[PDB]
């Protein structure tokens, strides 16, 4: 019974839908039993969200969960909302002049019997006074039962994956154009996002961050924020590791065999909403998706298998019940269960379709060797069997190679391969900037030490293959740790870490908000940690998330919880743009 | 932070006490 980051946000969100009940008193349960809900006897309320806040709720809660919490209706602050003078209202909206104004307008209008103002991040005195002044001249200040800064300004995608939804950060931060002001402002927001997360965790962590770039600024910014918070209170432990995306670009482009990553990669998977290919079917991977929370971290083959094991144990399970016996269905539990299966059932199917229709298992190998012509060839060799549904992956696997190379990479490829694109005409504005990032991928890979360790589908129920699962199962390489996992490893478990990883993270800015100045320095000290919050400033991936979890979920002798997150969870594709935009801008 | 967050989160009183000062002035 261990709580995930998402469970903690869902709990905070739920506590708010209960008029921030149970607050100011006792109780340690987590997801209210119904017999207790009947203890306070709850009444229906209106729930007003705004664009940004809806994105936060719809990520962790389903409509059924809302009703179950007493929410009758939910609508955006900006819509024309029909009055409900005798019903309570809970606003969960962004701290903006715009919204505040509307709360004041609805307050006057008498749209609802009461108001429970809940701000997404934190309302500034600036606006508190504003809202106050306006409300003062109303004879209704009495109807506002409570105003709360909820500090839930982030989205929790998977159980331990979070995003500040601050898109295009790597660009904004490294674009020469960008002001020395725009940068400070950006950092300040990221610092807030983190802070918002940290408070949700209810743990004041030790901040550790790579020096020199953004990550440091943000670290020192968040250090100061957390420091005051500890002060303005009175007058093991956790760690928060803040890294620069510069630590490992190869991973932003790489290819993977684990279920999530593929789905995230090949089927733009956002907000628990897979999008399978103008043609576009949409499957919802609703949190607590019986299968998904069981085969996400699993390699395509096992997953594909485990699906047919479930569709098999479903056909059985349903046969025993077939003996006794938005639409009220005869058996919801069963229908719902089969339907989750029906989802993955063809995600795998549509996946294979995508695998073969562009022979993907190739790129994956071209990147598992970064070395001699053994691999060198296999690449031009692959771009020799020309297509089009490879074009993107081509550029990617190339970049991976150019970056992980561990040795020059002949002026030949750069020319021959570069040609293959400028002739097939697929702007390579990116390969301009990419070549620079190589010196980074090389310095941290050298500074670290990697440790290791449709009917057709209903078809593959053998425990073996379908003549395609065979190749992928054999092509299962060394799921060795990645650069990020190394840095986290050395920080969370010092005693059992390579000297290289320890020494490299040893150079990481160390800061404790509970102390004041520190000493002459904030002389880095090694400690072990149970939980950690890991934030990459400039880009997040399922690839790194996947790694970090496998690493954490394999720690026997002092288990670890790792919460990963970035300014935005960017897609190999999307990140590939950000880069090229810098190659475009970094010349004119 | 440490169950001290509940403190930083609730701003009702702070608010009301402002509504109040704004009433006394206007």
């Amino acid at each position: 019974k261990d709580i995930s980051l998402r469970d903690m946000q869902i709990s905070a969100i739920l506590k708010m839908l209960f008029l921030n009940k149970d607050l100011n008193n006792n109780d340690n349960i987590t997801t209210i039993t119904d017999d207790i809900f009947n203890q306070q006897e709850i009444i229906w309320k209106v729930l007003i969200l705004d664009i940004k806040s809806t994105a936060t709720i719809s990520s962790v809660l389903r409509v059924n969960d809302l009703l179950k919490a007493g929410i009758t209706v939910h609508s955006l602050i900006k819509q024309d909302r029909s009055p409900l003078p005798d019903v309570p209202a809970i606003y969960f909206v962004s701290p903006t002049k715009e919204n505040i104004d509307i709360i004041v307008n609805d307050l006057k209008s008498d749209k609802y019997s009461e108001f429970y103002i809940n701000f997404t991040s934190s309302l500034p005195r600036n606006l508190l006074e504003d809202l106050a002044q306006q409300v003062s001249i109303t004879g209704k200040s009495d109807k506002i039962k409570q105003v709360y800064d909820q500090y839930l300004d982030f989205i929790v995608t998977e159980p331990e994956l979070f995003s500040l939804e601050i898109s295009n950060a790597y660009l904004t931060l490294n674009d020469p154009k960008t002001t020395e002001e725009e940068i400070t402002g950006l950092c300040a927001n990221i610092a807030d996002g983190l802070f918002n997360t940290v408070l949700t965790i209810n743990s004041i962590p030790i901040i550790r961050a790579a020096k020199g770039g953004p990550a440091e600024i943000i670290a020192e910014k968040l250090g100061t924020k957390l420091r005051d918070f500890v002060i303005n209170t009175n007058s093991e432990r956790g760690v928060l590791i803040i890294l620069d995306r510069n630590i490992d670009f190869a991973s932003m482009f790489s290819h993977s065999w684990i279920y999530q990553c593929m789905v995230f990669d090949i089927f733009k998977l956002s907000r628990n909403t897979v999008t399978i290919p103008l043609a576009t079917k949409k499957y919802d991977i609703e949190p607590n998706d019986f299968f998904w929370m069981e085969n996400s971290h699993l390699p395509f083959p096992e997953a594909a298998e485990n699906v047919e094991a479930a569709l098999n144990t479903y056909k059985e399970e349903a046969a025993e019940i077939t003996r006794k016996t938005e639409v009220v269905k005869k058996l919801p539990e069963l229908t719902a269960k089969k339907n989750t299966i029906d989802t993955h059932m063809n995600i795998f199917a549509a996946l294979l379709s995508q695998l073969e229709s562009k022979s993907l298992d190739t790129f994956f190998e071209v990147e598992q060797d970064p070395g001699s012509t053994k691999t060198r060839s296999r690449f031009l060799d692959i771009l020799k069997d020309g297509k089009t549904n490879n074009l993107e992956d081509k550029l990617r696997s190339f970049i991976v190679l150019y970056l992980t190379s561990t040795t020059g990479l002949p002026k030949d490829f750069v020319q021959n391969v570069e040609n293959y694109f400028k002739e097939n005409d697929y702007d390579i504005n990116a390969l301009k900037y990419v070549y620079k990032l190589r010196e980074f991928m090389q310095l941290s890979n050298m500074s670290l030490q990697n440790k290791s360790l449709y009917g057709l589908t209903e078809g593959k129920l053998q425990g073996g293959v379908g003549s395609l699962i065979s190749g992928i199962k054999k092509l299962l390489p060394e799921k060795k740790t990645i650069p990020i996992t190394n840095v986290v490893d050395a920080i969370m478990d010092p005693l059992n870490s390579s000297q290289k990883n320890l020494e490299t993270t040893d150079s990481y800015l160390y800061i404790d908000p509970k102390i004041t100045r520190g000493s002459h320095t904030r002389k880095p000290k090694r400690q072990s940690y149970n939980k950690s919050l890991v934030f990459v400033v400039g880009g997040g991936n399922y690839l790194e998330y996947q790694n970090l979890q496998e690493w954490a979920h394999s720690q026997l002798h002092n288990p670890k919880k790792v919460m990963y997150g970035s300014t935005a969870i960017t897609t190999p594709a999307e990140f590939l743009n950000e880069i090229s935009r810098l190659g475009a801008s970094n010349s004119s | 932070g440490a169950m001290a967050g509940m403190n930083i989160k609730d701003r009702t009183s702070e608010f009301q006490q402002s509504v109040l000062s704004y009433k006394k002035r206007n």
